[PDB]
């Protein structure tokens, strides 16, 4: 949707209602591994919103602050 | 690996006379319990002449149980 | 016990993404430069979700991945590349020595005259 | 499917197929005949028991030019000594090796690596009208890859 | 309540019943086909070599037994190989690779 | 291609592979036909009063799945066919109570479908209405999983007769459609198929068909129609009640597992703890010349337990050929992890019948059913029921009964080996009456090999033959020098014919067996 | 042509034209016309078409080993039909090279080249045994020969022939 | 009681016990027939006597698969290329060995600890429908676990 910085707890219940409103899950109940496979998955998205900053920040000459660029 | 209660006396408590009796009634469990829709139950005991007569479906998946 | 994960392939391992840049800038010149060094082979239809799959046969190291990606110049592995394309492949070792001398010594590049 | 084979690798022979001798790998296959001869030997080293042996191998074959010498004798020759030979300078020096082929006899004992060390026969026999070879006993010497265990071993027989 | 399978899912966490252990990686291991899972596109069962050859070519049959089982060997050694048999069915169009190690005759209908 | 996976074959040629579900069984093996056991019992699916030749490749399908130990005593025979088929296959045969009835869909004269259930064993009649009907008849009650059909039209045969092709197929809770058949049949009487293959609706049903059977009438059948019905499900079967069982049908299935002409070497008690089921079992296997291997109930302590055999009433020299055990133990579930009680007679039949085919060319019955040899079980978390009690080894063996213990591994070990015989006398070990059982078998099978044979040649074959067999069984080793010498010496074997008339050869035979020391004892010295 | 004749003394046409043993083509530059629009495998069958894909090593491969023939009996493989037609095409030989000979030893040779036939067909292992001994048990050949008149020996062999599995199905199970 | 034996182990076979050898661990039991060519020696190290040698002895055994191959035959080497074959591997790294087995001649003579150091045999004899051997001559070679002294040996025949 946006690139704002979203949080931890936000992309967990995105994903929660994602599933809850999936139907696969009504059909298999009891998957409570998705749960910290979310809290993972959720840090490996923070970790890559924090790189597309840092993509930002290098994309443009007064956000980037290396000799390089 | 024993749980149990002690009868206290004086202003502790006071001790049940001799002969008297004490029930407990524990509510157990097997913890973390999953429940998906889509079974069907057998009631039994008093409703298991009901069993045929009432069918009891699982519609809402029931979990989130806790355990030790 | 002692133990570190890590692995001495990826040409990535250099942490400059400028660096990496003209890396992937020189090996594309020699790649689509016609130099008999490399191999001579098209496309096939199922590398346009798995271009590294030639790389696999091949070589039997999903290292050549990039290598084949900027080949290709592809924007998605969803999208397909054309069956056909002259692909050209040089020998892994000269990749291999190209990045040991520029991730020690990579300074003079070009060319060097005399010290 | 499988790759170019030779010697009496199809079932017009009218052989019983158990006593087929039989070497494949990725690119070719051999098929002979069990002949008399043949032997194997396992040991170890000690002086105190300091370690054990690879797998020995023993196999004389006889190779028979029924109907077509070409694909019978000459092309598996040429197979055989292709493999024994150490191919090492094909234009690929990362990863160059002598090669290695798999054993299967009696068609259920399998060694799955086994290197050829040693061959021998004579070309005395005599030949056709063309000139292709009527019969020959090819000898072969074969070593497994490694010291192989117990459980390696006793595991691997039907 | 809904139970759940080995089938690339589950059979046990780790090798406790070892051999039905074994035969459930084995199974996940040949169910599947090659260019059909990263990294390793051969890993897997190698049908696309060994789908439809002629029933009675006893050598190449026996050739491409070969090759599979010491190919699956060599990429997992965890599980080394005791018994493999190849049994014609009533009709031309049924063979049977029945795999045991040593006790978990596990069987599969293969078509040629 | 080979990428894509099927799951039903019809004209589509690919590869299929199991679908993505909760649960799923399996069941593969090939027969013995080295010896066999026969036993009642009570399980899923499966005809009621029918026999059952069940192998390691139909124990778990046309069994069904083991059913819950707390759900009823019923736990007992899937128990033991689950020890038992692992190693060794059977002739089951199982029956249920008059309360389960079974499933049918009518079809009516323009195809319309009523559903219905029946008693199992009963018949069901076609009236002016109710075209025809089909019944499922494999015992399930059509509720885990449910059958369905499907039908719908299909090429002509070569004769131009209109076909019409159904499939019928299994679908679990979860969804999953398994099917098990696709047939192409005709309503014509000479339906033959390019193949030849017969398109006739009775004899397809009765050939290929073999979970549905379908009454037809043959007066209606040339008006009939076919329609379109899709998936229609059976409704109305039950398994009923299995907990208590009628001993008039634990006769009945005596007596038709008496009339059953299959061969089986032993009898299996299978947990039923009816006394005239047991009795009658008993006296089967007496008059069938053959072993046993009953039980008694393991709820019971050993000082009731003990008189507990002449209470069942198996003692005596009828029933000398059998032997009886007995389980004070509780062990846990292979799935339920629950304490689950059930007897040792399928390992003990198993024991038996691997240590006897240990030898290949006759094999030998002198084998003992104690030691670790053959008396190891160790199957989970053993309990004791009564850690305090422990067995009065001299009033077992004068009961007859078998005990049981542990041995140094930590397996369970059964170490008794003798029979259910009154008398002190040698028939009271195990092995030594199954040895007279065995020749007695043989001399049987090779009499009736020579029967029927003109005179002046019967003597020399019948001779030869057990010089022959006398021969084996010195090979074997259970023929062994007598006991006395002073009386026969050493030669351990007499035999004898006459004539009485133009029949009757009476043929007189005697022999030394071996023993494997059933008395026990010992005494080491000292010296100082 | 090249499978059939890579046996040596008659040659098989058993062989299923399927698979990369001889389904291996792979030109150039392959584009497919409707990358989207992809085979109906059954509807192609029950059409006795031949329909195509790509290998795992590229190559264009037939998946297909049916003939022409609307009806679903043996008849509608492919090798099966070249099997009866090499055979009697041979038979036609056999007859032609005996035939405009005198009686009395004619039904000895034609005998003979029949028994000789049937030793190379075995040799070849088209000749199998029957699918079902209940009826004919494991002996999978059987000729007769009779006489009309002056001419018109009426000949009548029949022979079980063997398969490469058309029908195509598989199913591993699990054991948990 | 005792673990799987192969070869002629049952008293079937309707052969004097006595000339049987017998081969016996703690898992497995192989038995056979003393046929000719058996040798055993002993001897010693000098040059002033330095000191001795374990024993030696050089065993060749025939086996017949005379009823049941698999297990007279097939079995039977399968035992023996087990035991030869030094199991180091066996994940149990604390206390690996090659393993000695025990044995028994002329049901008298027991020799304890002896190591099975060398094997060796043919494969051409003929086969059954199956193709399991009938015939084999296997010769074994065999090393004493230590040099042992006259009174450890002389006390141990019968």
């Amino acid at each position: 949707m946006s690139k704002t910085t979203p949080t931890k707890d936000s992309i967990r219940a995105e994903f929660e209602e994602l599933v809850e409103k999936d139907s696969f899950w009504s059909k298999f109940v009891g998957s409570q591994f998705v749960s910290m496979l979310t809290l993972f998955i959720t840090q490996i998205v923070y970790r890559c919103f924090q790189y597309a900053d840092a993509a930002l920040a290098e994309g443009f000459i007064s956000t980037a602050t290396r000799r390089s660029s | 690996e024993q749980l149990g209660v002690r009868f206290g006396d004086g202003l502790i408590g006071q001790i049940p006379p001799e002969g008297s009796t004490i029930t407990l009634k524990v509510w157990c469990t097997n913890g973390d319990i999953t429940l998906v829709a889509g079974q069907n139950l057998t009631p039994v005991d008093s409703a298991a002449n009901l069993a045929n007569l009432i069918s009891v479906k699982t519609t809402t998946p029931i979990t989130a149980g806790t355990d030790a | 016990t002692r133990q570190y994960p890590l692995s001495r392939y990826d040409d990535r391992n250099i942490a400059d993404p400028i660096l990496r840049a003209e890396l992937r800038k020189e090996v594309m010149l020699m790649c689509e430069s016609n130099d008999k060094n490399l191999t001579i082979y098209y496309v096939l239809p199922d590398e346009q979700y798995r271009p590294d799959l030639l790389a696999y046969r091949m070589w039997g190291i999903a290292e050549l991945r990039w290598v084949v990606t900027l080949a290709a110049g592809l924007e998605d592995e969803s999208q397909g590349m054309t069956v056909g394309k002259k692909l050209k492949l040089p020998p892994a070792t000269w990749i291999r020595e190209m990045i040991r001398h520029f991730q020690y010594d990579g300074q003079v590049i070009g060319t060097l005259s005399i010290a | 499917m499988a790759p170019i084979a030779y010697g009496v690798y199809s079932q017009a022979d009218g052989v019983s197929p158990y006593l087929k001798v039989t070497l494949t790998n990725s690119q070719y296959q051999v098929t002979g005949y069990i002949s008399q001869g043949a032997a194997m030997n396992m040991a170890q080293n000690w002086e105190v028991w300091e370690g054990g042996t690879p797998p020995t191998f023993t196999l004389p074959v006889t190779f028979i030019a029924l109907n077509n010498p070409f694909i019978e004798v000459s092309g598996a020759i040429a197979a055989l000594t292709a493999m024994i030979s150490p191919e090492l300078k094909a234009a690929n020096v990362g990863g160059q090796i002598p090669e290695r082929v798999t054993l299967n006899i009696g068609r259920r004992i399998n060694i799955t690596d086994v290197a050829i060390q040693d061959l021998s026969f004579d070309l005395d026999a005599p030949r056709d009208s063309n000139g292709y070879f009527l019969k020959n006993t090819v000898n072969l010497q074969l070593t497994g890859s490694s010291i192989y265990n117990s459980s390696d071993i006793v595991r691997a027989f039907q | 309540i809904d139970p759940l399978l080995t089938l690339e899912l589950s059979g046990v966490k780790t090798y406790e019943s070892q051999e039905e252990a074994w035969g459930a990686r084995l199974y996940e291991w040949l169910n599947t086909y090659q260019g059909e899972v990263y990294g390793d596109p051969s890993w897997g069962n190698v049908l696309p070599q060994f789908k439809h050859e002629p029933t009675n070519l006893s050598h190449v049959q026996i050739a491409v037994e070969a090759m599979l089982l010491q190919k699956l060997t060599v990429d997992l050694p965890d599980i080394p190989i005791s018994g493999l048999s190849v049994a014609e069915g009533d009709a031309f169009d049924k063979l049977k690779i029945s795999i045991r190690i040593r006790d978990i005759t596990i069987t599969q209908d293969v078509v040629l | 291609s080979q990428y894509s996976i099927q799951q039903s074959l019809g004209n589509a040629s690919g590869v299929a592979v199991s679908p993505i579900n909760a649960d799923a069984t399996l069941s593969t093996g090939v027969a013995l036909n080295s010896s066999l056991w026969a036993g009642i019992g009570v399980f899923a699916r499966g005809k009621p009063f029918t026999v059952l030749a069940v192998t390691e490749s139909n124990y778990e399908d046309v069994l069904g799945e083991p059913l819950k130990p707390s759900s009823g005593s019923q736990f007992e025979p899937i128990r033991h066919v689950y020890e038992a088929i692992q190693q060794t296959s059977g002739y089951v045969v199982r029956a249920v109570p008059d309360d389960a009835k079974f499933p049918i869909i009518m079809f009516d004269e323009s195809g319309e479908p009523a559903y219905s259930a029946l008693p199992y064993g009963s018949e069901i009649e076609l009236d002016s209405g109710e075209a025809f009907a089909i019944y499922v008849d494999d015992g399930d009650p059509c509720i885990s999983p449910t059958r369905e059909l499907t039908i719908e039209t299909a090429t002509a045969d070569s004769a131009g007769n209109e076909r019409f092709l159904l499939k019928l197929t299994q679908t679990t809770s979860l969804g999953v459609v398994t099917t098990l058949e696709t047939h192409t049949v005709s309503l014509a009487e000479e339906a033959k198929d390019d193949m030849g293959r017969l398109c006739y609706l009775p004899t397809a049903l009765e050939a290929r068909s073999k979970y549905l059977r379908a009454v037809v009438n043959e007066e209606l059948i040339s008006t009939a129609k076919v329609t379109n019905k899709k998936s229609l499900a059976f409704t109305g079967g039950t398994n009923g009640d299995q907990s208590k069982i009628s001993t008039a049908a634990y006769l009945r299935a005596v007596k038709v597992l008496n009339n059953a002409p299959y061969m089986y070497t032993a009898v299996l008690g299978l947990g039923c703890y009816d006394n005239a089921a047991i009795t009658a079992l008993g006296k089967i296997c007496a008059d069938r010349l053959i072993d046993g291997f009953f039980d008694v109930k393991p709820t019971l302590t050993y000082a009731e337990a003990l008189p507990a055999v002449e209470d069942t009433g198996l003692l005596g020299t009828d029933y000398v050929s059998c032997s009886v055990y007995h389980y004070p133990f509780s062990c846990k579930d292979k799935w339920t992890q629950s304490r689950v009680v059930f007897g040792l007679s399928g390992v003990a039949y198993a024991a038996k019948a691997r240590g006897v085919k240990k030898n290949s060319d006759v094999g030998g019955w002198h084998y003992s059913p104690a030691g670790e040899e053959r008396a190891v079980i160790a199957r989970a978390s053993i309990q004791p029921l009564y850690p305090e009690d422990t067995p009065d080894e001299e009033a077992m063996v004068k009961g007859r009964l078998n005990k049981v213990s542990v041995g140094t591994s930590g397996q369970m070990i059964i170490d008794d080996a003798l029979t259910c015989c009154t008398q002190d006398n040698y028939l009271h070990f195990q092995h030594v009456p199954s040895l007279m059982n065995a020749i007695s078998r043989f001399f049987v099978q090779l009499a009736r090999q020579m029967k029927h044979s003109p005179d002046g040649i019967t003597a020399a074959g019948l001779t030869k033959g057990m010089t022959k067999l006398l021969d084996r069984f010195v090979a074997s080793g259970a023929l062994v020098a007598p006991r006395d010498p002073d009386a026969d010496g050493t030669e351990p074997y007499v035999l004898k014919v006459t004539q009485a008339e133009f029949d009757k050869w009476e043929v007189v035979w005697a022999c030394c067996p071996t023993g494997v020391a059933r008395r026990i004892q010992g005494v080491p010295l000292l010296i100082k």
